[PDB]
């Protein structure tokens, strides 16, 4: 029972509502303790000589009053407790999503998406159920069973009570054991059903081969056998599931007949009366429940602790990979330089970069060439602060990137990843995405200067090969980045569109730095600085002219 | 229609249903007789003391010696003394007062000077009366002790008896449900094997799996709910109502007046809960989708500083979901159990009104036994309400899933044919100006007419979206040509069973499918008809692949992960190995590999060379380099075979092959 200790903040923040809820619960229990006694007294008074219409009216009135009170108070304390649980869900969802936003790629490399989605869909339900319903069942199983027991003991008798409550403990124990075993069998059956569901996908995705080789009969046999296995598992579950109603009926009937028989025996010995007997019966009838409440409490508490101790890990323990510091006083980036940068990915022992050194002036265009896997895009990652700084120095006009605010740095750069990351919004929002929805006019320009408004005319605005790339580059150009980075931006279109595209971008962006990563070396001709990256180093560097006066390097096309 | 089909599938296995219903009926009968035992125990023995007493002799003939005079109750009387000697035993307050005289009236009682006056508001005859201490009462109660014991035994007996039948019925019913579902499942799968290929092409593979499995599970839950909850509750309530009517008809009708309460309650709760639950589920689906699409591809979220807006949208979703959760909570807090407790206390009030009204009349008898019976019956009757309402609200999802599965089952346009092939194809194949249109009014192949000789390697090379793969579909009869005609060894394709045709041919596709399991079964497609001919993998190559670990003739199982660990080249390799193992007459190669690698394709070329031998092979590829040796190339444009001939003949005019071979290099 440590979940309540680990959620102190929630109760301290919301303590008044829970105080009202618990006080109302106790008051409702006490007030609800009467009606059985009132009926016992009314019965005991009908037999006796004295009974008048005044007693009838009084009993009717008190019954109605108590009924109204319990109705209203029950409504209000359920309101408070289950509203508290809902607020807990809301708070946890906000916390989880915010933390997910504020993390970096390395965190997502260690943690799979399935676990995060589970922790955003399952653990939250368990923790909210713990804060609301586990507390409800704790109140019941602790106080309700004690008050009913001490009311029966003192109002009616103690011999009858001790004798008629013997079977209920064993009933609860048996219920708990049945619950555990049936949960185990249910897990087994669910695993079998999943194994079935895997097979159907294979037999339906690969329909062409099966029919082509007339193997459908074997697929029928396999499916029928696995269905039979699922049926056997379900029957093994039902074997244990059919033991709830017999045990409960037997062990409640035992208690009721002990009450009736031994109470009639005491009525003979004159220690009891008829009214007390019926009141005892009703008290047992309402006492049946705490038995189930105990098991509900234990299960919910264990589940909640398991979920919470896990959520705190992927919500708190992780620290942001990159950290800013005292902001520096810089407004725009002068020049980008690399002073022997050395860097290694967290999840690998390979360098991927070995003291890369070069420089870039304002308005300088830099071209990068090489073969696949030769750390072409790793350098850009070293500039977008997506990973730890590693080693070296990357100074923007004289200050390392460490001092530039993360907010400021992202403002300068314009990223176009080689992969297609287009969000499932309308095309308009996807392109305004960079500008954060400031205005509409320059969208038509942005796409015209991207020379892809023709594609827009050839598609209805909404939903959503080279279309993704053109949209991405237009989005990057929306922000007018001071350092525009393209990572194989135009691969689908070669030598016909990309040439004019790069020419227009270059002429438009005149005093702004530009980086071009591209497999084709034809598209980086005008780049006044070109580097070739092989392995973790740069084999050669120089202007396009020098390239022609060097080793033939993948120029074997034209 | 959903109800009809559900009833039809339930009629199968009617023996189990009948047996379960009988067992449930007996169990409920005993469980509800129990309270009659209790009521008789109370009334006929406790309150029988208040019944008249008559003086008699002392030969222990059911008589009790008060002081020196023995009396016997009227019920245990043999008419020895009936009229002259009439005794009574009243009780006022906590005291019991013996009257040794006959009486006429009965009403309120008091004692002032030992003369127990019974006023009754008409007139008061005072009779001298005594008190019975605490032991004398016992002597009037002593005889009944034996009767009660017997009654008690009955209770216990019946109790344990009843137990067995409950376990009998809940089990059978479950089995019934499960069994029905199993049958249903089989049927659907059978129908899946008889649907045309179109059905799968025009619908994602994910949805059919769901329709086959998840909807069957939903129908299983529907059956379990219906039987176990509704039938059991109906029988239980009918039994309780029978007991109540047997006890007292007047209050039986009042207790019968509750049924409209349940009806109205269920109607309203469904009306509101359906709406709120639908909103909650839709919003949760949106929240999960947003979280997924953000967690994936968050790099641009962080790069373009869009965190605030995404958080804004997420919190809008969260606010709406929280609001509807609270509304559902309000609905519950106003109906779930508070209404039950209100009705229960109102029933207590009604019992008090009815019985106390009779008591004041001075003519009716309280009959505390009937009160005990009714309180017990009403406690048992008010129990199943919450379930009934909840599953009544929930039935709709299962009704829609059943509708879906049945509309799947009731499809009419299906394929019916099957038989093993009876003769060896010989590989003669011809086309007759066929023309096929996928959907309608749009022709993908027009006037395709050609003949393929027993010489293999008859490739079809064209351009993207030119209509090459459609030839495979028409050749395997996955689609009907709708025009022209196709001949196999002079026999019409459209005059013979589909399975027979597919028995003559083989296929290799772009994405070689690696079925979960061992290699040996995968190579044989778990046919079980073939001996250890999987050794045919050797013909492809060994590559130490069997030597890496275990063996692939049912001894190694590396395919449990869809074959991702195995190389793509090895995937095509096992594909060719299977194709050769089945040893067809016509081989069709649908290869569109995006990268030769010039390292991993040597094995594919070798396998193609070794398998194409002694067959009639169609190579559906656009590389034009592995097809240099083709006996006859075919090039089609927009679905028409523009040109035909050999590579040398097709190089007499340079054209298309020239552009490709020249511009492709480097
Ligand atoms: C109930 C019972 C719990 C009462 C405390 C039991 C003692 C536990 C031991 C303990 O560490 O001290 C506890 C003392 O008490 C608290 O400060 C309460 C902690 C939250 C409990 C919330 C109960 C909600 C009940 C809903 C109905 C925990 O607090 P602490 O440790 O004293 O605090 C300092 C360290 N800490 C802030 C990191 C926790
Ligand atoms: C939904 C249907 C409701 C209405 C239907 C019937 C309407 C009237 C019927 C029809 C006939 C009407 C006859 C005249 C009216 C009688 C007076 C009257 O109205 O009193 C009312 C106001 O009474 C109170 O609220 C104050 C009295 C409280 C006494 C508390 C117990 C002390 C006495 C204990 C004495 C010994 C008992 C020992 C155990 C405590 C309530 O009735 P009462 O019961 O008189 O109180
Ligand atoms: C939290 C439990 C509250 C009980 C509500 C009873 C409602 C029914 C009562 C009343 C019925 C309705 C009103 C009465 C009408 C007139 C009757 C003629 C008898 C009490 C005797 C004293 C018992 C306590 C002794 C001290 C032990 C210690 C006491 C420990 C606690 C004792 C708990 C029983
Ligand atoms: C855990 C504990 C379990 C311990 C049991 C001890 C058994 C002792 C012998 C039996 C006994 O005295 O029972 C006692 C009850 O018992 C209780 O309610 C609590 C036990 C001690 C009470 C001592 C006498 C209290 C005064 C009570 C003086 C009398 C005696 O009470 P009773 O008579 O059993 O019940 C009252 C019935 N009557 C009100 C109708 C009379
Ligand atoms: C499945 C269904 C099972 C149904 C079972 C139904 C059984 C109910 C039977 C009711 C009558 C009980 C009388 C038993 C008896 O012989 O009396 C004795 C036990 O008396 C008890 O106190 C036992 C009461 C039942 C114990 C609990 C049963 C459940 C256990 C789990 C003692 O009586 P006494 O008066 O205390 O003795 C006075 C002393 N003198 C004799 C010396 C003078
Ligand atoms: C209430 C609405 C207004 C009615 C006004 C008109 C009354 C005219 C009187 C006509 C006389 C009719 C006699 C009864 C025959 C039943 C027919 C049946 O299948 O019922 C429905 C089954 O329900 C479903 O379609 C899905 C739910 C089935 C399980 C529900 C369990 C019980 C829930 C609730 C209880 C807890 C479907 O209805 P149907 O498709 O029409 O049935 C055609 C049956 N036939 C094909 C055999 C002919
Ligand atoms: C009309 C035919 C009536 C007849 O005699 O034959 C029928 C039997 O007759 C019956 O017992 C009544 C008709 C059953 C209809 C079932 C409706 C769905 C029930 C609710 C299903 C809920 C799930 C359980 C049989 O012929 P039928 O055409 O199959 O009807
Ligand atoms: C069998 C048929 C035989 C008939 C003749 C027997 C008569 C006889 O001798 O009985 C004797 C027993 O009477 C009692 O006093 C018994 C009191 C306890 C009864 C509880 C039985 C067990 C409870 C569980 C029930 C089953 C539970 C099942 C659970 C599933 C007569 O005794 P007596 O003479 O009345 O004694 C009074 C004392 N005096 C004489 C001193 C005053
Ligand atoms: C279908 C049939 C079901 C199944 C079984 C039905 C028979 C069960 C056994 C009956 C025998 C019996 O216990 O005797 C009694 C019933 O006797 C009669 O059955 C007829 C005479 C009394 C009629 C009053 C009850 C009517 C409903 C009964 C059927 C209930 C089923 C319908 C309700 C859902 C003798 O009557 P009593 O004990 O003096 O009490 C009468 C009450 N009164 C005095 C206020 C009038
Ligand atoms: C056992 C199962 C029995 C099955 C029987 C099946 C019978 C078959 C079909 C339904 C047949 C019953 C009557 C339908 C009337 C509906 C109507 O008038 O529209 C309205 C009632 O508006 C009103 O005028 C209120 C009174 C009528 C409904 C309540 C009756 C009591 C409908 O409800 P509403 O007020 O619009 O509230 C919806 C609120 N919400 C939009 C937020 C969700
Ligand atoms: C709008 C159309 C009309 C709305 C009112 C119709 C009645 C609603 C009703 O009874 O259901 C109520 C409980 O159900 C009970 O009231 C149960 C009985 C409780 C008292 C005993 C619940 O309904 P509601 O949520 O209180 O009212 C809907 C409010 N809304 C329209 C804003 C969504
Ligand atoms: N996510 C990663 N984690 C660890 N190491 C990586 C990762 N991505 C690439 N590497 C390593 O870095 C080198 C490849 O870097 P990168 O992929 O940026 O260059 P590239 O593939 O040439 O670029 P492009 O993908 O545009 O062709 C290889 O040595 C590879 O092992
Ligand atoms: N099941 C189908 N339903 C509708 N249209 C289809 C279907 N299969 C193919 N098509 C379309 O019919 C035409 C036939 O093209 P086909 O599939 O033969 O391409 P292809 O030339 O083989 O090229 P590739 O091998 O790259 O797919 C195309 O427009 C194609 O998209």
């Amino acid at each position: 029972f440590s979940v309540l200790k680990k959620l102190g903040w929630f109760f301290k923040a919301y303590w008044l509502r829970y105080t009202i809820a618990i006080v109302l619960l106790l008051a409702v229990n006490v007030i609800e303790m009467f009606p059985p006694k009132l009926l016992g007294n009314a019965i005991d008074d009908m037999k006796a000589g004295a009974f008048t219409a005044e007693g009838l009216l009084f009993y009717i009135g008190i019954f109605f009053v108590l009924t109204a009170a319990v109705y209203i108070m029950s409504y209000f304390w359920m309101h408070q407790l289950f509203g508290g649980a809902n607020l807990m869900e809301k708070i946890l969802r906000t916390k989880l999503m915010g933390h997910l936003l504020t993390m970096s790629p390395p965190f997502y490399e260690k943690n799979r998406t399935g676990d995060l989605m589970a922790r955003g869909t399952n653990d939250l339900q368990a923790v909210s159920l713990t804060t609301g319903f586990g507390i409800l069942t704790l109140v019941d199983s602790t106080m309700f069973m004690m008050t009913i027991f001490l009311t029966m003991g003192f109002l009616i008798s103690w011999k009858l009570t001790f004798a008629a409550i013997i079977p209920l403990p064993v009933m609860a124990i048996a219920i708990s054991l049945y619950g555990s075993k049936i949960h185990e069998r249910f897990t087994e059956a669910q695993n079998a059903f999943g194994a079935l569901n895997d097979r159907v996908l294979e037999s339906v995705s690969g329909v062409r081969v099966i029919r082509a080789y007339v193997q459908e009969t074997n697929d029928v046999r396999r499916f029928n056998e696995m269905t039979a296995d699922v049926y056997q598992k379900n029957m093994k579950v039902a074997f244990i599931d059919s033991l709830f109603e017999p045990t409960v009926k037997l062990l409640v009937g035992a208690s009721y007949l002990i009450g009736l028989g031994y109470g009639a025996f005491l009525v003979f010995r004159n220690e009891l009366t008829l009214g007390e007997l019926v009141s005892f019966n009703v008290y047992l009838g309402m006492m049946i429940w705490p038995m189930f409440a105990i098991g509900e409490l234990i299960n919910v508490m264990q589940r909640g602790n398991a979920s919470l101790d896990r959520v705190n890990e992927t919500l708190s323990y992780e620290t942001d990979v990159t950290d800013p510091k005292q902001p520096a006083d810089l407004k725009e980036p002068g020049d980008i330089v690399f002073s022997h940068v050395s860097f290694t990915y967290p999840s690998s022992t390979s360098d991927n970069l070995q003291d890369i050194s070069f420089t870039v002036r304002k308005g300088q265009t830099v071209g990068i060439a090489g073969k696949t896997g030769s750390g072409k895009t790793t350098i850009i990652k070293q500039l977008l602060r997506q990973y730890p700084p590693g080693e070296g120095s990357i100074t923007f006009s004289g200050v390392p990137i460490q001092q530039i605010p993360l907010d400021r740095l992202r403002g300068w750069i314009g990223y176009v990843p080689q992969d297609h990351l287009l969000f499932s919004r309308t095309v308009k929002e996807n392109i305004l995405y960079g500008k954060q929805d400031a205005t509409d006019k320059e969208v038509q320009q942005a796409i015209a200067e991207a020379h892809f408004e023709k594609d827009l005319h050839m598609l209805p605005s909404g939903l959503e090969g080279g279309q993704k790339q053109r949209i991405s580059i237009a989005r990057a150009l929306m922000a007018n980045p001071e350092i525009l980075i393209l990572d194989q931006s135009l691969s689908a279109v070669d030598a016909k569109t990309e040439a004019a595209i790069i020419k227009n971008i270059r002429e438009n962006r005149k005093g702004k730095t530009t980086f071009i990563l591209t497999h084709r070396l034809s598209a980086v001709e005008h780049a006044d600085l070109i580097l070739v990256m092989d392995g973790g180093v740069i084999a050669e560097r120089g202007t396009h002219q020098e390239l022609l006066a060097n080793n033939g390097w993948y120029r074997e096309q034209y | 229609k959903i109800g009809k089909t559900l009833w039809r599938y339930a009629l199968l296995y009617r023996k189990l249903l009948i047996t379960a219903v009988l067992l449930l009926t007996v169990a409920v009968g005993a469980e509800l007789t129990g309270p009659f035992i209790g009521k008789k125990m109370i009334d006929d023995h406790i309150l029988g003391i208040e019944k008249t007493w008559y003086e008699a002799a002392e030969k222990d003939k059911n008589a009790v010696q008060f002081h020196g005079v023995s009396y016997v109750r009227e019920d245990r009387l043999q008419e020895p003394v009936s009229k002259a000697k009439e005794a009574h035993i009243y009780q006022v307050g906590m005291a019991f007062y013996f009257v040794d005289q006959a009486v006429s009236f009965d009403g309120n009682r008091t004692v002032s000077d030992g003369k127990l006056t019974i006023t009754n508001g008409d007139k008061s005859r005072a009779y001298a009366a005594e008190k019975l201490t605490k032991q004398e009462l016992f002597q009037f109660y002593q005889p009944e002790i034996k009767g009660m014991v017997l009654l008690i035994a009955l209770y216990g007996g019946l109790l344990v008896f009843s137990v067995f039948f409950q376990y009998g019925q809940h089990y059978l019913l479950q089995m019934s449900a499960n069994r029905i579902i199993q049958k249903m499942r089989q049927d659907v799968f059978s129908h899946i094997q008889k649907m045309p290929i179109r059905y799968f092409d025009n619908l994602p593979a994910g949805k059919v799996v769901a329709r086959i499995t998840n909807d069957t599970e939903a129908i299983r839950d529907l059956y379990v709910t219906v039987l176990s909850t509704f039938v059991t509750s109906g029988i239980y309530m009918f039994g309780i109502f029978t007991a109540l009517f047997l006890l007292d008809v007047k209050l039986a009708f009042v207790a019968l007046a509750i049924v409209p309460i349940i009806w109205l309650w269920s109607v309203i709760y469904r009306r509101y809960a359906s709406y709120y639950n639908q909103k909650i589920r839709s919003i949760n689906s949106d929240i999960n989708a947003k979280m997924n699409e953000s967690i994936q591809g968050m790099t641009i979220i962080q790069a373009f500083r869009h965190q605030k807006e995404t958080m804004r949208e997420f919190e809008e979703l969260n606010e709406s979901h929280f609001y509807f959760q609270n509304r559902m909570l309000n609905l519950n807090s106003l109906m779930s159990h508070n209404l039950v407790n209100v009705i229960r206390n109102l029933a207590f009030v009604a019992l008090i009104w009815h019985f106390g009204g009779a008591s004041l009349n001075a003519a009716g008898i309280v009959s505390i036994g009937v009160l005990y019976a009714f309180v017990d019956y009403l406690n048992r009757l008010f129990q199943p309400i919450t379930g009934i309402v909840n599953q009544f609200s929930k039935l709709e999802l299962a009704r829609v899933s059943a509708g879906r599965v049945f509309e799947l089952l009731e499809e009419k346009n299906t394929e019916e044919a099957g038989e093993p092939a009876k003769e060896r194809a010989l590989g003669r194949v011809e086309f007759r100006d066929v023309s096929f249109a996928y959907q309608e009014g749009e022709e993908v192949l027009k006037h395709i007419s050609f003949t393929a000789q027993k010489g293999e390697t008859v490739a079809l090379v064209g351009h993207t979206g030119s209509g090459k793969s459609s030839i495979l579909n028409l050749l395997f009869r996955f689609y009907d040509a709708q025009k022209g005609d196709v001949l196999i060894d002079g026999k019409s394709i459209y005059n013979m069973s589909r399975q027979e045709l597919r028995s003559h041919m083989g296929i290799v596709l772009q994405d070689p499918y690696l079925f979960s399991g061992t290699i040996g079964s995968n190579v044989s497609l778990d046919d079980e008809r073939m001996t250890e001919e999987e050794i045919k993998n050797a013909l492809r190559q060994v590559g130490a692949e069997p030597l890496l670990k275990k063996l692939p003739k049912g001894i190694n199982e590396p395919v449990i992960e869809k074959g991702s660990t195995l190389s793509s080249g090895e995937r095509q390799l096992i594909s060719f190995a299977r194709a050769l193992a089945f040893d067809p007459a016509i081989l069709i190669l649908d290869q569109a590999t995006a990268h030769i690698d010039t390292e991993t394709e040597a094995v594919i070329q070798k396998a193609l060379d070794v398998v194409k031998q002694g067959r009639t092979t169609f190579v559906i590829a656009h590389r034009l380099s592995t097809i240099r040796n083709a006996d006859q190339i075919l090039v089609l444009d927009k679905g028409e075979i523009v040109e035909r001939g050999n590579h040398e003949e097709l190089m007499a005019l340079e054209g298309q092959y020239y552009q490709m071979y020249e511009l492709q290099k480097g």
